[PDB]
């Protein structure tokens, strides 16, 4: 309205703005062995897949981009262009070789021989899948038979389960008794790789990365650079991935040598320890409130 | 007692996920991309409303 | 090389076997937590291959240092990995190598040939300050989501033939990233050489339970309530 009567009215709210930003990433300078996982010149069969654990190192992904043009680079729970800033607890890497047309089988909630008898992913998977052609490396002109896949199994495979049993499968009532007779077939089938094969049957190297987010104090991060520490000001902070804004003050809290954070009745963060210097600091929200306007009548 | 209980329940309701990956907007903003954060944000908005 | 005979007895656990669930600081609050705990007033075994199940609570009170380290494995064979923990005067060694263990692995004091025939393929090795240090030592071991978590506590105690009555939270000791199955476990003994002595310990098993823990203003847990023990505790948990 263009006319206001005498009284007091609530119009809007105000909040103190932040001053600067604080970064307190750890100071380890190791390089995660991503280069060793790739271009290893030897990739195990799909029915027995390698599993490597990565932790306690600074993870960089720039080498991946310049490694090779990718048939598939699909990240499910994380945007692929932001992996250079997050911080994870532990990294899992699984590498193997599979046929070209079966790449689509590697995905959460999928079906197929490889999906149910070779390698099964969980429904809540949070990671990335990388698949690139390797026809020029693992395709003998006469035929490479070192790569084998399981074909017959009694039941499905649970997520992240590996089977290496090699026994004659029995598809009938009579027992195989240890011979490859009728109704009895070998469990493993050998791939045939030749350079003359068309696309869809040439071998492809696949690497699956699995993360562990929102867990114990994380270790796998740090492409960025840390900053100094300020107190008694409305500032932004990033402590090992814990991001926020507020005022940092000295804390008289008796932290046990194994706790990292602090919580209250409302279950919100109110204390934290600096990774570089072991010191407990209290966090307080910056000032905010409402604004009221008092005026007589416009007349 | 009633006033304190009501305020405590209202504050405690902020930690529910309502069917999203997390209950904190700050991480989702800094962990995902714009074209896919709205799906997670909508459920939190509905629950808090 | 068999010089050991084990006798069984049964006793009451009372309110023992409480550990800090996470690494989050709290004060002057009551917190509800659902996790694997030792049920209150449970039925623990006294010993003078045991299944691992979902976790093990171990208790000892002997000072003669006869107990040192443990063996964890599914088939206890060199065909599969098996955790081996050895505590000694200077350090503690933890290995996951597929050792070919013997029927009755006992330390010679210090040749390990009697414990296992040979070492082989493995990836993880750990060396640190020894876990061990009138004294009661309580330990909690659990393997979950590819992590072997070990909690422990050491407490002075008077001359008592059974477990004391009180509260003592078990601070975390270690969380090893191994990621292997565990089905059976065995206790290692060190006999001077070849005298055969005697040792005793308490064994209990963990179960999934909901507990109400009380934090003091000062960083420590001082009380706990098992919600499924009786109607009174259920009412206490409901009323928080
Ligand atoms: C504990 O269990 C044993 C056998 O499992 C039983 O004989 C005994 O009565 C139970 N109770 C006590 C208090 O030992
Ligand atoms: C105790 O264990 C440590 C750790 O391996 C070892 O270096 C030391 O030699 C051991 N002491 C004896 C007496 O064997
Ligand atoms: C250990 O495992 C590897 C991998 O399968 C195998 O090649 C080796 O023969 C095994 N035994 C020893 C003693 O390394
Ligand atoms: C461990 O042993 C159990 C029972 O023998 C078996 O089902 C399982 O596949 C084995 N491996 C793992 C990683 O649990
Ligand atoms: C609590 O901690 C403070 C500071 O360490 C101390 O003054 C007090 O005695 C402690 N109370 C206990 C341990 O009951």
């Amino acid at each position: 309205s263009f006319t206001v009567e005498k009284g007091i009215y609530q119009t809007s709210n105000f909040r103190v703005q932040p001053t600067e930003s604080i970064v307190r990433f750890p100071n380890i300078t190791n390089l995660c062995p991503f280069h060793e996982v790739f271009n290893a010149t030897t990739f195990a069969s799909v029915y027995a897949w390698n599993r490597k654990r990565i932790s306690n190192c600074v993870a960089d992904y720039s080498v991946i981009y310049n490694f090779a043009p990718f048939f598939a680079f699909k990240c499910y729970g994380v945007s692929p262009t932001k992996l250079n800033d997050l911080c994870f607890t532990n990294v899992y890497a699984d590498s193997f070789v599979i046929r070209g047309n079966e790449v689509s089988q590697i995905a959460p909630g999928q079906t197929g021989n490889i999906a149910d008898y070779n390698y099964k992913l969980p429904d809540d998977f949070t990671g990335c899948v990388i698949a690139w052609n390797s026809n020029k490396l693992d395709s003998k002109p006469s035929g490479n038979y070192n790569y084998l896949y399981r074909l017959l199994r009694k039941s499905k495979l649970k997520p992240f389960e590996r089977d290496i049993s090699t026994e004659i499968y029995q598809a009938g009532n009579k027992p195989c008794n240890g011979v490859a007779g009728p109704n009895c077939y070998s469990p493993l089938q050998s791939y045939g790789f030749r350079p003359t094969y068309g696309v869809g049957h040439q071998p492809y190297r696949v690497v699956v990365l699995s993360f562990e987010l929102l867990h114990a104090p994380a270790t796998v991060c740090g492409p960025k650079k840390s900053t100094n520490l300020v107190k008694n000001k409305c500032v932004n902070f990033n402590f090992n991935g814990l991001t926020g804004t507020g005022v940092l003050t000295e804390s008289n809290k008796k932290f046990l040598p194994f706790q990292q954070f602090g919580r209250d009745i409302a279950d919100t963060t109110d204390a934290v320890r600096d990774p570089q210097t072991l010191e407990i600091l209290d966090i307080t929200p910056c000032s905010f409130g409402g604004v009221s306007v008092i005026t007589p009548g416009t007349n | 007692n009633h006033n304190a209980q009501a305020l405590n329940t209202l504050v405690k309701q902020l930690s529910s996920k309502f069917g999203a990956i997390s209950s904190v907007l700050n991480d989702i903003l800094s962990r995902l991309d714009p074209p896919e954060a709205e799906v997670q944000i909508d459920r939190l908005i509905t629950g808090r409303l | 090389v068999n010089l050991i005979t084990r006798t069984q007895s049964y006793t009451n656990s009372f309110t023992r076997g409480v550990y800090y669930p996470d690494k989050v600081f709290r004060s002057s609050v009551l917190h509800s937590t659902h996790d694997l705990f030792l049920p209150f007033f449970s039925n623990v075994t006294w010993f003078h291959a045991l299944p691992f199940n979902d976790g093990v609570y171990f208790a000892s009170t002997e000072k003669s240092n006869i107990i040192r380290g443990w063996i964890f494995g599914t088939t206890l064979d060199s065909k599969t990995q098996s955790l081996l923990i050895v505590n000694n005067a200077t350090n503690v060694v933890i290995k996951v190598c597929e050792f070919q263990f013997c029927n009755d692995p006992f330390l010679d004091v210090e040749s390990e040939f009697r414990v296992y025939s040979s070492a082989n393929n493995c990836t993880f090795e750990y060396v640190s300050q020894p876990f061990l240090m009138k004294n009661l030592r309580e330990f909690v071991f659990k393997n979950i989501d590819g992590y072997f978590k070990i909690y422990s506590k050491h407490t002075p105690i008077n001359l008592e033939r059974d477990l004391p009555q009180g509260f003592s939270a078990l601070e975390p000791l270690v969380d090893l990233p191994i990621g292997i199955n565990i089905t059976r476990f065995q206790t290692l003994l060190a006999l001077h050489r070849w005298t055969a002595g005697a040792a005793a310990y308490y064994v209990g098993y963990l179960q999934p339970r909901t507990f109400l823990l009380k934090y003091n203003e000062n960083g420590t847990i001082t009380d706990a309530v098992d919600c499924a023990l009786d109607p009174l505790s259920e009412t206490k948990c409901t009323l928080k």
